[PDB]
């Protein structure tokens, strides 16, 4: 499907396969938000570890959906950014404060267990 | 008539926004800020859980969620929608539902509910 | 073009009423009972402090005062105006102010605000 | 054919389910419910008609039967009514919303507490 | 049309009732059981077939699905098999004597003991 | 290709979006044990909440990946079995002992962390 | 002369009468900074309840003396704000962070004196 | 060379830069970043204690001191020289000396060094 | 180019040897004893993990190991390769990894790590 099915213990856990287009990523923002409407979770975990290339057009969407789902009412971490994509993501001039990027998926939920439910 | 809504539990004071997605209703600002000093209302919830889409001029709504902070404590916009967050040509506390925004409202004024 | 909104502070489902001095708005008899049992809401307030006046028929407003008693639990008229209640052609629990009717609702489900 | 209606019997506060029958020959559940009320010693019972829509014009066979059990053994309660069922009332009795919270206060009136 | 077999929905052990419906055409007692098993969850459930005479030759809709509901409903149990009904032996599942001492051990499997 | 895998620390929360044939499923089945032995695995949580129907060309594989992955050195659970897909296992020669089924992806970790750790 | 500073012990209250002139705004800015220079204050509470409207040139001055007295070294707290002038403060480029606003004068010292040294 | 400079102690590691103020060394932007997903290096330093001076290109230097804020965590520069700090074309955490930079790096990994 | 590592966390000393396996760079013996007494460097390491291989030069290298044991204290080696120790024409304390080599350095000077 490209999008996963996602539900995990008063949080969420969304994975992302290898993708290249912004015809997938436009509905993908609605595919993430429509779950967090019905499922009332106080934080998602987006994982972009499998990707090796994100263009400057698609980097707006992942540069938005962190700020989008915060406005919905859930914190957003982004886990496992590759070194190739993390260089070219800066050329999209970010103001990333509120990203809370962990290193891998195992230490990712240890951060949202610290934020949610102390 | 044209009169939207106002409630008052008075330790906070919150409100409900119905479906009037037109820019001609500036009165939802001017019916809120009149009572913000006529009673001692600390924190408030806009609670726009029922709505369809904003036109494109939300500065009657996303700026009145700033000038409440000039008069009093903050604002806790509850329950944005799918097409609502999907457009942002434009911060705030913005929790999820009404049953948890009231929990942090007492928590930001040092109260809680157990028995 | 009809609106009688509600809310949900996590156990009870209280209701708000602006001035609807008519009989074509029979919806508050029906649009309350369907959300009453959609989510499990125990206590249901009325909060009709802004209402002038009741013309000749609170029969709808008192049927629903005894509908939800035998549907789920214990309605509460909140702050009925002194000029309004003088209409008496012809029980229930009630209060004076919206801020303390919620507190005595919490006592009838055995919870209380702490600190 | 359909003369079977319903019965069950849990731990001592019993209940009796009622599925859909909006007829006037419903005198069986007026009778066969009261039969088990002293065939076994059940103190408090239920009615559980959360799926029954609707009654035509006869609460006299539906709520005065909730007064025999007040004097047979003890205080039956209605478990859930649909909003359009009770939406007409040209007509008291303890009731509840669902079975999972109606059976909670059933144990309160018969001195039991389900905790661990 | 008699579009009912029975199904109740109490607290988490969500049991069931079965009258004398001893015919293979009543396959409706399967999807009506399966669809509720993810509607609410249910960590155990009972059947209570205390009134049934008799299963003709088909336990493959009764006792076969009891392990085809372990996949969702976590160890269903039979309650109160009749005397002559167990004479049927073509060839397991937890069973008990009756509801009042079947519900209690069905409460033991969900961390709930009766305390007064 | 299609079916991902993701780790949580001594766990494996695999998912299944939609299944077509055994050629995808054997590619999925070969992806499982290759991702078992690469890391150290203790328990695999299989989510199958998005399958409409199944047949014995496919269900024989999913009815045996329990028997595969138990021998590899880890327990497994099959969480979220659909009602229509469970009644299509009646033709099978039942050996589903210790498959340890659950109801949803939250309760998978409830019945797995009981077996292992706190 | 109509704008009287008054000590209260490490705190300097002030009031503002019915203003109708920008000539007050150049008179008023001096005595606020001069008294806070001589008296070693640590927090200033401003009461602006008796104004119906503040012109954009005056709000440029009153919106800056919350920063000059902050740069002087005392936390400014603006209390007693009529709401009808806040709508006129919408179109102004207001970045009022750290101004620590309140509602009435009891809400002044219950906020600032709590948040300063005690 | 192409394998320029690194080590790898206990969980928060460091980096080290000797005198090479040439734009052709783009490797210290990249060759450190390959190590960050190689092992889980949470906090890492820079220690440019001997470098005079960055001419007009801290894009290879300061922007790669923004990647680890989005890769793992909390990069910190150790002892910028007294002449380099006057050169500022354009934040983060930074320090003076490697031993005191390590200790306040161990507070962001919740450990210490004292017996 | 003819300079490798002026390097210290200053209670012990770290040091890294990258690829220069040739007899001409004896300066890692000269310039490393310079900073050795320029500060209070008790323990120091080598960490020659990237070194394949030593041709005929331990006659410079192990003479350095004869020096700090009679200058200050207990130099140690971290991470000799497989084919590196296979060269044996012809002692000291060695370890395997830098993260655990520091522990045996701190245990030799009585310091430990909590948490």
């Amino acid at each position: 499907m490209g999008i996963p099915i996602l539900k995990l213990g008063e949080c969420l856990l969304i994975s992302i396969q290898s993708e290249l287009d912004d015809h997938t990523a436009v509905e993908f923002q609605e595919d993430l938000l429509a779950k967090i409407h019905e499922t009332s979770a106080r934080g998602v975990v987006i994982d972009i570890t499998s990707i090796d290339f994100i263009d400057s057009f698609i980097a707006k969407i992942l540069g938005d959906v962190v700020s989008m789902s915060k406005l919905m009412g859930a914190k957003v971490v982004v886990t496992g950014i590759q070194p190739a994509v993390a260089i070219t993501l800066i050329e999209l001039g970010i103001t990333f404060s509120g990203v809370l990027s962990a290193m891998d998926l195992e230490s990712g939920l240890e951060k949202l267990k610290q934020e949610l439910g102390e | 008539s044209a009169l939207q809504e106002l409630s008052a539990p008075l330790l906070p004071i919150f409100e409900k926004i119905s479906v009037m997605p037109l820019i001609g209703t500036i009165d939802t600002e001017r019916a809120k800020l009149i009572i913000e000093n006529l009673l001692i209302g600390v924190v408030k919830n806009r609670s726009e859980v029922v709505l369809i889409d904003i036109t494109g001029v939300p500065v009657v709504d996303t700026m009145v969620a700033h000038h409440i902070i000039q008069a009093s404590e903050a604002v806790r916009l509850v329950g944005c929608q799918a097409m609502l967050v999907g457009i942002r040509p434009e911060q705030i506390i913005t929790t999820n539902t009404m049953k948890k925004g009231m929990e942090r409202a007492l928590a930001l004024t040092n109260r809680e509910i157990v028995e």
